[PDB]
DNA sequence: TTTTTTGCATCGACTCAACTCAGCTACGTTTTT
DNA sequence: TTTTTCGTAGCTGAGTTGAGTCGATGCTTTTTT
């Protein structure tokens, strides 16, 4: 005999782990990290919302499949932490919620409304009226150069604005990588939500085309209440090991503004604003 | 949610990893977590399913008078006896 | 659509290619340009910079069961891209295009025109009817008695259709499109891999499962559907029909 | 006042009982109990002074992101690991 | 190779536990024996209060073991009517006892521990320069109106609080389930006042007695707490009222600070007699 | 006045009387009329019966070591009747009854009256005085090597063989004379000449008789140096205890110490 | 060309740690004011 | 009259439960639209 395993609710759970020795496996069907020297460490990964795996993991199948089954996030993260692969539930979306999410997508007048209160829910004011999605976006551009320039005045670091270099690493801007790392954590937990409540990443209103469309919309409007403020906060003292202080500061925002809990609500909401009843 | 710990003893290995899924095993068939109510009674269902019969307790904290409550499956030689509205373990010989 | 199903090694890269990995060696050279999808089969162990390397080609990892016979994890999850998601979508919520599918997939799965009589409700009535001659047919010429506690038969049947929603699953995925967007079933996070199913079920994967129920389970069942996705590229041939189903919808298809 | 879980392996009998005084003993070197902070730091040092070549961990419940702390005194192969600010067990030979 | 054993603040306690066997001391635990031989481990150390029914046998380590610990002993008989109490034998500090002492024998600093006993008891001031007998007249009074009127909102037939000190069914279930109930809070409140420091005998309100001390402070908040419940038991009629009326004192106990307000309770209600406290 | 001291079995009643039962059956018969104090020594187990029996008759029943060199538990905690407290309180608080007292204890220590030019705090220099000239005296009629009486309380082993004899002698005397006050019915804690700590009283009896039997026997152990002094000046405190009765005649020492206040005493 | 190679659960025998108890022997003791 | 009787802790040697691993075998499966 053997009984079914069903996923906890996502505010329930710790918000992500990152994963860096040796190799994933499953024991006695639960999953467990196990390095060169044999040390085995168990990883409660159905309490866990998002499973970072660094550098030098190695998944097995049965892996992978008990963390779709428990339903957690894996995702696969590259150096200075930034979000590169992610594998979950292959069903994992809801006919109603899939469609509603998509007919809000196709029929442009949704998708204003759709933008507008993710406008209103980001910046906390009612958007200008009468304004269209490009121009709206415009605005969004100028108020995130002025929230940038803001921040960095306060914790007192110099900004030349938000640049990477996508071949080498180390030639990108303290700042920016710990900018780069947090958004990737913020990314981890929204894919993680909105998996969970049965939409599609891909789908977005804002940002529209690529993969994480509808991730970066959600998160946008909530990254700069949690992550980004703490991102400058670890840039200011110039930190040997940057990632890492930036991976306890999501954690440990995630917990204290309720992330987790208020993601999945958030969606839903700014999708209402939209027209037709869930 | 409140902090729940679950001891078994002779439970097949199945359970034993099933209970590594959601809590954090600090010794031998001692688990520990912080849970939710329906969490717990998930956990709980999981055990009645799977320690076939070896024995488990499982305890978690409350706002009752001793602080906590707790409950047992299969038989084991520390049974809780109820005394005057507060439950404790006795022994048998 | 490329594809390659990879078993029993470690996926990792050499030279930035994919590799897979036993202790004798590398088992199976793979090259960046020649895959879309990789299909990771039970014993199977992912390297980060496998991960990677696919991740900057944009290669779909799928693990999957033997032949596919279950899907269990996918990246790129909840569908890569946006276009064909809504393709697809803009197909099923209108009904008159709903109907324009419906209609092509009676076809593929019939042979014959449906009736211009039509919507969706009064056919599925039909196709119902259809379904029990086969059924009975079938029962007949294999000479298996005809009508989880049940009749090894069934189980049988059940055992197959449940793998064939697998190599389905696998196909959709595989072609870009959503799991859970379907026109004749609906609702149902599988609404369109059962649609897709029940077009292909009877050409050959019932029939075997009851031969097997005459041969008298589960398990033999399962494996004789691995075999028979294996041979006859079941998953390869899936994935044009799946895109000439919904090409099917007046509307012309993304790139 | 947080729940109190004390788990004992290989200590002298005279620790069982003075942990008995407190706690609640509800398996073998298995114990419970709801108390204070200076209680729990109380019970601590008994175990300490106490549990000569045994091995003890000690966990409660907090406000902390897990949801409770432990410590530990002696050794055993299951260690409290430091992971990106989690504590959590390996098992070792 | 051997530790202290202090005894744990009484808010941080359970306030009492009935028993029961024989009660023996195992590796330094307090541990409560059966005839079939089945031992219950029993926290003693997290108890302000155990109180011993009839057949039970308490070993010379166990009493030991119990005023290491500090926790008060109360041999009880049937009606769960406090009989005698064993305790730690030095548990009187001298401070706190001389201050009760001197707050004890002059009669004007007597006067206010009294008046400050009865504005705690009724809420609202006494009047002014009356004496100790006269106010005892007056509490007497607002004593047996108490009794009526709860006797009236839980419709008791109540003829008064009378009792017979050899038999056991000579008395109304009400009178009994009041004497259990008060027994109860004479027990958390010996642990109270034994814990300060002070003395059970020396009282004010009562005097002579063992337990004067005991009575006086009791008395404050034996209608607040544990009384209504008595008549709430009385009500119901029950077969064995004494387990109820256990059970009914310990959560309302628990839930109206009851322990952890006892003494500073002591500490007020002496601080009214204008000399200033040891700490 | 009147107690007895049992060990070695369980109390229980018969026919309304105390009684000691073993294995052999009753041990010890007590009518209820004779005893006021039962001290209970190791390996008794009291039956409830018992305790209900000795509650009736207002029988204070008392946890102690062999002969009472150790208190552990007693019955109507914290004392039983008022009066007694009240009594040692006002002769406490009151100085000049407070020196009235101190300088009878005094005299019951010495033999001869304080000087009458002197008060409590310019005496206790001089029984101080005295107390070191005894242990000098002491100290090698016996044959013990001697620099003075001192300790740390927070290690035993750091001080000489015969000082830490000397402890658990002091300790032991200690023992009984609480129950002696327990006994008479008094508060240990209230003293007059020392003060402050819960055993003030206790002190103040036990250093009266200090010297009588106690501190040469402790000089005496100190001196062949057995392997185990603490066990052996235990014991041998408790057998002086049970030979010369000292709890019996430590009550009526107490209430003449009291008496000397010139306030007339309870009944 | 004849390329059978991996991860994971189950099971049965073995080692090993530790609890539990019985019979035996000491002991009435953790002190100092 | 010669009345050694009790409770409790430490020790040591036996029965016993249960955890933990190794090596061998079976399997890639917990299904139904």
């Amino acid at each position: 005999t053997w009984l079914p395993l069903n996923p906890i609710p996502l505010k329930d759970r710790v918000s992500m782990i990152f994963l860096q020795y040796g190799q994933i496996d499953v024991i006695d069907g639960a999953f467990v990290l196990i390095d060169k020297t044999g040390i085995r460490t168990h990883i409660p990964v159905g309490s866990v919302a998002c499973i970072m795996l660094e550098p030098g993991t190695r998944v097995s199948h049965a892996a992978v499949r008990l963390a779709a089954q428990v339903g957690t996030l894996l995702v696969w993260v590259g150096e200075a932490g930034v979000r590169v692969y992610a594998s979950g539930q292959p069903g994992g979306a809801r006919s109603d919620k899939l469609l509603y999410q998509a007919k809000l997508a196709l029929d442009e007048d949704l998708r204003l409304k759709v933008v507008r209160k993710m406008f209103e829910l980001r910046f906390g004011e009612p958007a200008p009226a009468r304004r269209s999605v490009e121009q709206l976006r415009g605005i969004e551009g100028s108020r995130v150069r002025a929230t940038y320039a803001l921040l960095a005045k306060q914790y007192g670091v110099t900004w030349n604005g938000r640049r990477y270099d996508p071949k080498d690493w180390e030639k990108g801007d303290t700042i920016n990588q710990c900018i780069s790392a947090a958004t990737s954590c913020l990314y981890g937990v929204t894919e993680a939500a909105i998996l969970a409540a049965g939409y599609a990443p891909a789908i977005g209103f804002v940002h529209t085309g690529k993969p994480l469309s509808f991730v970066y919309d959600i998160a946008d409007i909530i990254k700069f209440d949690t992550v980004v403020p703490k991102a400058f906060e670890i840039a200011r003292r110039n930190p040997g090991e940057p990632d890492r202080e930036v991976r306890l500061a999501c954690r440990d925002i995630f917990r204290s503004s309720k992330t987790l809990a208020k993601l999945i609500p958030l969606i839903e909401d700014v999708l209402a604003a939209g027209e037709i009843q869930p | 949610m409140s902090m729940l710990v679950v001891v078994t003893e002779n439970v097949p290995p199945r359970l034993r990893g099933r209970l590594a899924i959601w809590l954090l095993e600090v010794r031998a068939g001692v688990y520990v977590g912080d849970v939710s109510a329906k969490i717990r009674e998930m956990i709980w269902e999981q055990i009645a399913g799977l320690a076939e019969e070896g024995n488990v307790v499982m305890a978690w904290a409350t706002n009752t008078e001793t602080g906590f409550e707790f409950q047992t499956f299969g038989l084991n030689r520390r049974t809780p006896v109820d005394l005057d509205g507060l439950r404790l373990v006795s022994f048998l010989p």
